[PDB]
């Protein structure tokens, strides 16, 4: 989620 | 596809290489002229006076090359001053052979992450329903209150929760790439930007997740102190568990928010640079991963010893089971977090997308593994259900 966010 | 960060980027960048220019650029022939100056979307260069000025469209717009031939154009008046309308009260410019800008496609994010949007919110929508189900099954009923069935249903409203922080995340994140946010020049997503509820959501998301890792930790503890103490353990260590899975995770998750807006507060707390400051909210997250994993191999080495003996056919289904979760958690779970310290710093690819793929799947369906794990499958509830159905 956290992670997912950035590249998003 | 260009997203909205490195679109960002490059525009900081624009504007770093255009106020160089703006400094050395030499001054006009004679004063008899408008000065220079950028906007926020172009660098404008002086003008002679009753002249057109000419700039490319800026090259940060992600889809700028598509209309290389276009250009954008200011009227340096006669006056030496910009011209601009008696109304708008700021300078005119003409966009137009730019303005697919406020319709294109070319700002979406990697479809790639769109692939596992559809997977991770199907999870968290049959996680969600099945957990609601399961909690007002065992909230419900006066007969299985039993102080392990409120354990369960704190992880149920943990799980839940995160649910609903992940669904608030997407509906905020589909929103900054939606056509209205992303207006021609698009100012009202700034103004998004600036508002508190582009961050609060966000750390609202961070303190679901922690909450919810370290909820699970709070089930690893609670059977191995069921395990390996074999007691019929008190309320103090309830008292304790209850401090632990929702005031921990608020415990590294505030200064993650404190250094958040003292640093990267242009980020709305959604991207993240500053290795160091994401290691602030996720490495606890690992700590409780390991932990959790450990105590979990440690039960495993329990029922090892103690069942050496028995074999029914019932432990043949039931220990399959275990290996089952054991495989799913044990076996992969641990090996991508773990690893995950060194995942994200480098070691980026396909390797990455199938990290994602693993982590977003797993932790998306455990929600309606452990909804149908402590609750459905449980066989006192099962007839329970039965004697009155
Ligand atoms: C600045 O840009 C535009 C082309 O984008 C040029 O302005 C055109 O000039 C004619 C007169 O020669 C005007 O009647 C047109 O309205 C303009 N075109 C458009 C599409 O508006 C202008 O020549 C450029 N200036 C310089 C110095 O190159
Ligand atoms: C037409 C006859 C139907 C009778 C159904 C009886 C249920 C079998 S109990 C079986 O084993 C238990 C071990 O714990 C649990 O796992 C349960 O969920 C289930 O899997
Ligand atoms: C009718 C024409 C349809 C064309 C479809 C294009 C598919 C793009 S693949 C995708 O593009 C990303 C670029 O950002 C990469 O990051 C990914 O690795 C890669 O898998
Ligand atoms: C193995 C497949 C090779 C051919 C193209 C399809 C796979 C795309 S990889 C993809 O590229 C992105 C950036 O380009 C990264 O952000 C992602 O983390 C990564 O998953
Ligand atoms: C704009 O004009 C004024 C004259 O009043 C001059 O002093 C400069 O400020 C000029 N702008 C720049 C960047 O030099």
């Amino acid at each position: 989620x956290g992670t997912f966010t950035s590249d998003x | 596809t260009v997203s909205l960060w490195e679109t960002v980027q490059k525009w900081r960048e624009y504007r770093r290489q255009c106020q160089r220019s703006l400094t050395e650029d030499p001054p006009p022939a004679t004063d008899l002229f408008c000065n220079r100056t950028f906007d926020e979307y172009a660098c404008w260069p002086d003008g002679e006076p009753g002249s057109f000025v000419n700039v490319s469209c800026p090259w940060y717009l992600p889809w700028a090359s598509s209309v290389p031939q276009g250009h954008v154009y200011r009227f340096c008046t006669a006056e030496g001053l910009w011209l601009q309308k008696d109304n708008s009260s700021l300078p005119w410019r003409d966009l137009s052979e730019c303005e697919e800008s406020k319709r294109g496609e070319r700002s979406s994010p990697e479809e790639q992450l769109l692939f596992l949007y559809i997977i991770y919110t199907v999870g968290y929508a049959l996680s969600f329903s099945a957990l609601v189900i399961a909690s007002a099954i065992l909230l419900g009923f006066r007969h299985l209150h039993c102080t392990r069935n409120y354990i369960h249903l704190n992880l149920f409203a943990s799980f839940i929760l995160r649910a609903l922080s992940v669904f608030i995340k997407d509906a905020a994140l589909k929103w900054m790439y939606s056509e209205a946010a992303q207006a021609h020049q698009w100012r009202g997503l700034l103004s998004y930007q600036d508002s508190l509820s582009c961050r609060l959501v966000f750390l609202f998301m961070q303190y679901c997740v922690a909450a919810n890792y370290y909820w699970l930790l709070v089930e690893g503890v609670y059977l191995y102190t069921l395990l390996a103490f074999s007691v019929f353990s008190e309320q103090w260590i309830f008292r304790l568990y209850v401090s632990i899975g929702w005031g921990v995770p608020l415990l590294f998750v505030v200064p993650w928010g404190i250094v958040k807006y003292l640093y990267e507060d242009e980020a709305c707390w959604a991207r993240n640079s500053n290795m160091n400051y994401w290691l602030i909210i996720r490495l606890p997250i690992l700590f409780a991963i390991g932990v959790n994993f450990l105590i979990f191999v440690r039960v495993i080495a329990i029922v090892v010893s103690k069942l050496k003996a028995n074999l029914m056919c019932k432990t043949d289904i039931k220990c399959r089971l275990a290996k089952s979760t054991l495989t799913l958690i044990a076996l992969l779970a641990t090996v991508e977090v773990i690893f995950a310290f060194v995942m994200d710093e480098h070691a980026r690819g396909t390797l990455r997308f199938i990290k994602l793929f693993t982590e977003l799947s797993f932790t998306s369906f455990q929600g309606l593994m452990v909804a149908i794990l402590y609750c459905f499958a449980n066989n006192e509830v099962q007839l329970e259900f039965r004697k009155s159905w």
